[PDB]
RNA sequence: AUGCGA
């Protein structure tokens, strides 16, 4: 991914971040992983996924 | 000095010889038809800067 | 496409904050850092950067020199004839400049 | 060009404006010092003309990038020149400042409140506000500061009305206005205005006389003496050679204290930059280096001669490294020396030399300027029939192209070509793969590129060229399977391969015969291959519209290479939209 | 109006012994869905009468401009110039006797065809015209009392020079000025030179 | 200004018709139209050319260098609409095919 | 003037925001949602699947991986809106319009999302599980995405070795499981994004 | 049409130093289908085709140990007709550095190829007429030229006309 | 600079510079893959299809015609009267 | 640059 047709000319933020609760934060991860679940980026989702158990409680 | 002169038809020397111009004095006899290799030495040109009027007179 | 695309068609860099395209250079990469495309003009001096009264993280990009810079990340590629390239050679000896917006940055 | 590899950054305008010393020192990728060029008979000079530094060169890597001759985009280095000198573009524009100014209190020779009001009618030309600009003149009313201020507020008042009207009847913008008409009305009032700036023969604002200002041509100005009559009337008021150094310190404080005119003055529309006019702007107190990939040496055939450029500038570093010496000088002599009149030829050294490196710059930028066949500088590079602009600019040379002389044949089309099976063979077209045209590319590969519709080379989607020139039909029929074959990126996955195929009965071209003396002579014809020939076969109910002939005429043949410049050559271009001449619309 | 289609424009009699193909080829009914046949024929009707009312050139009536400022020609059927709509006005009346001949068109559905072919060779937006005009003055010029061909050519196009070197200015003479009269104001304005009337100067320098 | 655009007109034709060359009054009459642009007799020259607003036409024209200097000591901005100028920097010409920008129509579902 | 550039390095050297602890007993909440607007290239190939297109042509590849622009590692989207090269249609069309370059097949397109980033900063307290144990570092997980390390030198001397033997605390135990550190720096410029943490501060 | 070509190997030398390319090989590890068109002296086979690519000599230059040769580059095949060894003007020179090869193209008429009668009327040949498809004369004869009468008419070179009908009568 | 759809006045018909950009940019489209929405019926030239596809009018391409001040006038090929 | 082909 290094050229336009894969990487994105330019990026601006509208907003001063918004610092999402745990709540929202797994609520997000949740509906994120699991529309996707529904390509190596998978291998990444496993790891939201650990962030999802990590988030959870328990590795 | 006359084989540069001869090789390149640039003369030039501190009178100018009385001559319109400094270069296109020499001809490559160019022999690829014996045509022209005759009509090589019996061409006799104007001069160039009078080719380099624009009029036609 | 007779004029441009079948004879010097070039994507060049031009830096968007500054709007010249003969400043950009490609930075120098390390051990664990890649070629990264930094404009000269829009990079502070490392021996400076208001170090006196003063970092991002991801400023400092190394010129084959060896020197340490701050910025310069905001230069991208735009399609343009080679010549126009050969117009900063001149015309930036002639002490004048190409402003060459776009976007809008 | 590739249709893979998009780009959404397009240049919109191109500003023009001077550089500035610290901005090219901060952006120089080094000073070049040393008017050496190579180094131990064969390597480059460190520092030097051909520092590393300056680009990628005989397999040593760019000093500035690491980047190869082939890869390096080189980059510009700066001289720091030795005095200031004079820019040659605006010495014509400095030196009628110079006689603009007034030498006792530094203002311009105008009265102030006309000053003033010209800064108003080109304010309000910024804005093109003409109709308002003609207008102003109208305000009217010994003349007391109260009286003079009080047209400098009713003439601001003006401009802030005008202004604040036009903006809210949207009739220009913050961002200007500009036509034509804008432009010719600028250009009038500007020599109007300069008339007027040289027209005060003694000053007006502190009454006092300027001297008389004399030009040796290119390099150098004096200062002419003074009419006691005119000077004891400046002290109950109360020819001479001059550095480029002290233009630039008199110039730096007219133009700051002008700098109020002068904001509209150099600028034609609003310097919504609040840059200062700065005087520095027509001289030179450094010098740039161009990129070394624009200085490589003259090498014709097997002659190698320097280039000169090289020549130029290192001229320009020996007599500034002389002037350098100079100033070794003075840190030679100037403890105190108190009678050393020694230094009286080292003063010729400073007129001839400062005058010399002047005149060397100047040799540099315009051979015309300088004092038997000189090396052009980079205005004669620019210039005259060639002009860069026109023979590399204007107009080029092209791949994709050939030229032959062209023989009849009635039994094609009117509106085809017959293209001798050398170009058939020599002439592709990059088709990207799909479902549909996967079996024609499959077999145009499998013939390779000695054969019919082949192809000659196969690029991929992740960027690779892969040339069949010598691949065996056994190779080509391996890669024959690969054509289709899946995604393996996802920086490429959105990509299908490209096919070089050669240029077949389905393609059109772009025929040019040189008059182009009109549109009509320049048409696209679907391209007919045809066997055993040599020339450029071309039917005889085109060539009235040419204006060529079989006695031995030639002609371009142009392909293109994207599917717009198909379209527009089979549907704008094309032979048939050409029936008729727009001269008259009698059939051609 | 675009030169490479007005070639035909206004042979109306061809059209007619073409009737049925053009009618094939510019059939009306695809296409007036999409724009106005009244607005601009009903502006003609009434400008037609105005200009009828005005048919001197400077002391005329203006009121009503042509119809192709008023209304986008390629949007309303029948704006047109107001000479090729007289032209195609007066071919129909002049030849209602070839419309005493036909196998039943009508100036009417005919008017309507031609109307149509007008709308439909109109210049099309974005053409070249610039270097199309500047081609089309240059070509044929390489074919080439007062200044002719490319001097004269030069001297208006590349320089507007404000001294012609032949400047000349023609004069009407009024119907009643006799010839005889125009021979002797010919007289009366040429200049005469001192020079013109000496037969013989002779100095006799005495000192 | 009207009656020096008709002596235009005239003339050309006059300079065409002696040679018996027919040529379309909107070339004749466009052109005569763009040496009255301003209201005089602008010829097409160089002079004329200044006070066209593209910098670049006047550069890539004639005196290139004093077209460049009369621009930088201007500040000048190129709006880069000249089909010359646009042609240096390398982009789509305005004229004819690229006088008009083509978008698509996507299914958002 | 010379306080106009020094206010172009404080106003654009800016830092947005100062992640703080959760509770002030958690970690720092580096992780926030930021709404940006990219711009993007559309193949023709998306041309039936546009926003799937934007997707995964450019938005797929950025999870898990740090922009410097955002400052973190996007940790996922949320709301993608492509922006409507024409307006007179109110918001909620069938169809949207893009423009297509004057030279390729290929559209660019403005987009609107909101941006899920591990935005973490120097002196967040964090907590990790031991990935390792050199006598130059301490390797621990944050999250079971992070790698941390926390080398010897910035380590407490205080700190005891237990022989890659194993390091014991300065409490008298060996070290297990979960260390809690503040931030001292963030290496982002290899191929990953290693932050580095101290034990010391 | 024949070809001159110089092989000099001082064109830029620099007297006694400078010398140590001599024509031939060294090295044995090239490739020996070079004798396929150079003799074991380095000079070419005189009568060999030749075509782009092909080795028109070869020699050895002791600072590189390799052995190279100049190419020929052209669009089309010749042989060689003369090879020349030049040790002349020289003092010594008794390396053989120049050596004259000259290059043998033959022209066969073809279609694009210009052909003039004695009359100035110059005309490319547009294509090798079949003899069957030419016309017959009742002679028994076809034509070796066709021109165009519509030629004439402008040209007006009628006295082409009378050198037709002149050299038919001188050739019966 | 958005001309009301209602507000559009330019030529009804498309020109033949439009009819040739548009079958150039779509032609390219669906020779980069861009999904065909009528039958290929045979045929190999992507120029040939985008010609095809103009005679359906399922072309999803708009013509942003630009005046001179700037405003603009999207039109669908749908609309446009072809020829 | 000279000559020259169209
Ligand atoms: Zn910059
Ligand atoms: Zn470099
Ligand atoms: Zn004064």
């Amino acid at each position: 991914t290094a050229t336009t047709l894969n990487t994105p000319v330019v990026i601006h933020a509208t907003q001063l971040p918004q610092h999402v609760s745990t709540d929202e934060v797994l609520q997000f991860l949740e509906s994120f992983i699991d529309e996707k679940e529904n390509t190596n980026l998978s291998s990444s989702i496993s790891q939201l996924k650990r962030i999802q158990r990590d988030f959870k409680g328990l590795p | 000095k006359m084989q540069y002169f001869l090789s390149t038809g640039n003369l030039v020397s501190q009178s100018g010889l009385d001559l319109q111009q400094v270069s296109g004095y020499t001809v490559v006899a160019e022999k690829i038809n014996f045509y022209r290799f005759i009509s090589h030495f019996r061409m006799v040109h104007r001069g160039s800067f009078f080719a380099q009027l624009k009029t036609t007179t | 496409d007779r004029l441009l695309n079948s004879s010097d068609y070039t994507q060049a860099s031009v830096c968007r904050e500054c709007g010249s395209i003969l400043t950009t250079q490609q930075s120098v990469p390390r051990i664990g850092s890649i070629s990264t495309v930094c404009c000269r003009r829009c990079s502070m001096r490392f021996e400076d950067a208001k170090k006196l009264l003063t970092e991002d993280g991801e400023k400092i990009f190394i010129d084959d020199s060896q020197i340490w810079e701050d910025g310069q990340g905001n230069k991208f590629v735009g399609g343009n004839e080679t010549t126009t390239v050969a117009i900063p050679f001149v015309l930036k000896y002639l002490d004048s400049e190409l402003s060459a917006m776009g976007i809008r940055l | 060009m590739d249709i893979s590899k998009p780009v959404g950054s397009e240049i919109t305008s191109v500003d023009f404006g001077i550089l500035t010393a610290k901005e090219i020192r901060n952006l120089s990728a080094k000073q070049i010092t040393n008017p050496t060029v190579l180094d131990n008979l064969g390597h480059p000079v460190s520092g030097g003309l051909y520092d590393l530094a300056l680009g990628a060169f005989l397999r040593n890597l760019c000093s500035t990038c690491g980047l190869d001759e082939k890869f390096c985009p080189g980059h510009q280095g700066h001289i720091e020149l030795p005095v200031p000198c004079y820019n040659p573009l605006f010495f014509n524009q400095l030196y009628i400042y110079l006689r603009a100014s007034c030498l006792f209190c530094h203002h311009f020779r105008l009265k102030s409140v006309e000053v003033h009001r010209y800064a108003c009618k080109l304010r309000l030309l910024q804005y093109g506000l003409i109709d308002e600009s003609y207008k102003l003149d109208e305000i009217t009313l010994d003349i007391s500061s109260t009286l003079l201020n009080e047209l400098k507020s009713k003439r601001s008042e003006y401009v802030d009305m005008a202004i604040a009207k036009a903006l809210s009847d949207g009739r220009t913008t913050e961002r200007g206005s500009f036509t034509a008409t804008v432009n010719d009305e600028r250009k009038k009032l500007v020599h109007e205005f300069h008339k007027k700036l040289l027209s005060r023969g003694k000053c007006d604002n502190c009454g006092m006389f300027s001297p008389k200002f004399r030009k040796d041509g290119f390099t150098k100005i004096f200062e002419t003496a003074l009419n006691e009559k005119q000077i004891t009337n400046n002290r109950v008021k109360g020819s001479t050679y001059i550095l480029s150094t002290e233009v630039k310190n008199i110039l730096d404080t007219v133009f700051r204290k002008e700098q109020c005119v002068l904001q509209y003055v150099f600028h034609s529309r609003p310097n919504l930059s609040r840059k200062l006019v700065k005087a520095d702007s027509f001289f030179m107190d450094v010098l740039v280096v161009p990129p070394t990939r624009f200085r490589l040496p003259s090498k014709l055939g097997e002659e190698v001669h320097e280039n000169s450029q090289n020549q130029l500038l290192s001229k320009v570093l020996t007599t500034s490294l002389l002037i350098r010496d100079l100033n070794d000088d003075l840190s030679k002599l100037q403890k105190d020396k108190v009678s050393l009149e020694d230094r009286r030829v080292i003063f010729s050294r400073l007129m001839n030399a400062f005058v010399t490196i002047q005149n060397d710059v100047n040799a540099f930028i315009d051979s015309t300027k300088a004092q038997k066949v000189p090396i052009p500088g980079v205005k004669q590079a620019l210039e005259k029939k060639e002009g860069l602009f026109r023979k590399h600019m204007m107009g080029k040379r092209v791949n994709y192209a050939a030229r032959s002389v062209i023989s009849p044949d009635p039994n094609i089309e009117t509106n085809e070509i017959g293209v001798p099976p050398v170009f058939a063979v020599k002439l592709t077209y990059p088709e990207p793969v799909t479902a549909y045209n996967i079996a024609e590319l499959r077999q145009a590969v499998i013939n390779g590129p000695d054969k019919w519709p082949g192809a000659t080379q196969i690029q991929n989607e992740d960027g690779s060229l892969v040339s069949l020139i010598g691949m065996s039909v056994e190779q080509r029929k391996a890669l024959a399977n690969q054509l289709l074959t899946p995604s393996s990126n996802v920086s490429t996955h959105t990509l299908n391969k490209k096919v070089y195929r050669h240029i077949k009965n389905r393609d059109v071209v772009l025929m040019n015969r040189q008059p182009t003396l009109h549109k009509a002579s320049m048409m696209g014809h679907k391209v007919r291959v045809l066997p055993n020939e040599k020339t450029l076969r071309l039917h005889y109910a085109n060539t009235g519209a040419y204006n060529a002939d079989f006695d031995g005429d030639e002609m371009n043949m142009h392909f293109p290479q994207n599917e717009n410049a198909r379209a527009e050559a089979l549907n704008l271009a094309n032979t048939d939209s050409q029936y008729l001449t727009p001269t008259s619309g009698s059939p051609v | 109006i675009d030169i490479t289609k007005e070639s035909h424009m206004t042979q109306f009699e061809f059209c007619l012994d073409n009737y049925y193909a053009l009618l094939k080829k510019y059939n009306p009914s695809a296409l007036i869905e999409h724009l106005d046949v009244e607005s601009a024929l009903k502006y003609s009707k009434k400008t037609l009468k105005y200009r009828k009312k005005h048919s001197p050139h400077y002391k005329q009536s203006v009121k009503y401009d042509p119809v192709l400022a008023k209304y986008n020609p390629a949007k309303y059927l029948g704006s047109v110039s107001e000479n090729f709509q007289d032209k195609l006005e007066s071919f129909l009346d002049k030849n209602s006797k070839l419309f005493k001949s036909s196998d039943g068109v009508n100036e009417k559905k005919f008017r309507a065809l031609m109307q149509l072919k007008y709308m439909r060779s109109l210049i099309n937006p974005g053409e070249a015209v610039g270097i199309i005009a500047s081609q089309s003055v240059g070509e044929p010029s390489t074919q080439m009392n007062v200044t002719l061909g490319i001097p004269r050519l030069r001297e208006i196009v590349m320089t507007a020079s404000a001294a012609i070197k032949t400047p000349q200015m023609t004069l009407p003479i009024w119907n009643d000025v006799s010839d005889e009269q125009a021979d002797t104001f010919c007289k009366s304005i040429s200049k005469v030179l001192l020079s013109e009337v000496i037969d013989k100067v002779i100095v006799t320098e005495t000192t | 200004v009207e009656a020096a655009r008709n002596t235009i007109v005239n003339e050309i034709n006059n300079v065409f018709s002696r040679y018996a060359i027919s040529v379309s009054f909107r070339h004749l009459d466009l052109i005569a139209d763009m040496m009255t642009r301003q209201g005089t007799y602008l010829a097409f020259n160089r002079q004329g050319m200044e006070t066209s607003t593209s910098s670049f036409m006047k550069m890539s024209y004639e005196t290139t260098c004093q077209f460049l200097t009369k621009a930088v000591l201007d500040n000048e901005r190129e709006q880069l609409d000249s089909p010359s100028a646009r042609i240096v920097v390398g982009k789509l010409n305005n004229v004819g095919t690229g006088s008009f920008d083509v978008l698509a129509k996507v299914p958002n579902a | 003037n010379e306080n106009r550039e020094t206010a172009r390095f404080i106003k654009k050297h800016k830092k947005q925001v100062t992640n703080p602890i959760d509770e002030k007993n958690g970690t720092s909440n580096c992780i926030v949602r930021v709404p940006i607007a990219l711009y993007v290239s559309l193949a023709p190939m998306y041309l039936e699947n546009p926003l799937q297109g934007v997707m995964k042509q450019h938005l797929n590849p950025l999870v898990m991986k740090y922009n410097n622009k955002v400052g973190g590692v996007v940790l996922g989207y949320e709301g993608l809106k492509i922006l409507d090269a024409d307006p007179l249609s109110k918001e909620d069309t069938s169809e949207k319009l893009i423009k297509i370059t004057p030279d390729t097949p290929f559209g660019f397109t403005w987009c609107h999302v909101n941006l899920y980033v591990w935005q973490p900063q120097v002196g967040d307290v964090l907590e990790g599980y031991i990935f390792i144990q050199s006598a130059s570092h301490i390797g621990l997980l944050i999250h079971d995405a992070f790698n941390a390390s926390i080398k010897k030198n910035n380590i407490p001397v205080d700190w005891t070795f237990v022989h890659l033997g194993h390091w014991v605390d300065s409490n008298g135990e060996p070290i297990d499981g979960k260390l809690r550190f503040t931030v001292r720096n963030v290496h982002t410029t290899g191929r990953v994004v290693s932050v580095d943490g101290t034990l010391i501060s | 049409m024949y070809k001159t070509e110089k092989v000099d190997l001082a064109l830029n030398r620099n007297r006694g130093d400078p010398i140590t390319q001599h024509f031939g090989f060294g090295n044995d590890e090239w490739p020996k289908e070079w004798l396929e068109k150079l003799d074991e002296d380095g000079l070419p086979y005189i009568g060999t085709y030749v075509e782009e690519g092909d080795p028109i000599c070869a020699y050895f230059d002791d600072t590189l140990n390799k052995t190279k040769i100049k190419t020929y580059h052209s669009s089309e095949p010749a042989y060689i007709e003369e090879v020349n060894l030049i040790g002349d003007e020289s003092n010594k020179f008794q390396e053989l550095q120049t050596v004259s090869i000259k290059y043998r193209i033959r022209r066969t008429p073809q279609i694009g190829d210009k052909f003039s009668s004695r009359h100035g009327q110059k005309g490319v040949c547009s294509r090798k007429w079949p003899t069957i498809d030419m016309p017959f004369s009742e002679t028994g004869i076809q034509p070796d030229i066709i021109i165009n009468p519509h030629a004439f008419p402008s040209r007006m070179t009628i006295g082409m006309f009378v050198e037709s009908l002149a050299g038919k009568a001188g050739a019966l | 600079k958005a001309i009301p759809k209602d507000q559009r006045a330019t030529t009804p018909y498309m020109t033949k510079y439009e009819r040739a950009r548009i079958l150039g940019t779509r032609a390219l489209q669906i020779s980069m893959n861009a999904p065909v929405f009528v039958d290929l019926e045979g045929e190999t030239d992507p120029l040939r299809i985008a010609m095809k596809e103009l005679a359906e009018k399922k072309i999803p391409l708009v013509i942003r015609r630009y005046l001179p001040d700037g405003s603009f006038e999207d039109w669908s090929v749908e609309e446009l009267i072809v020829d």
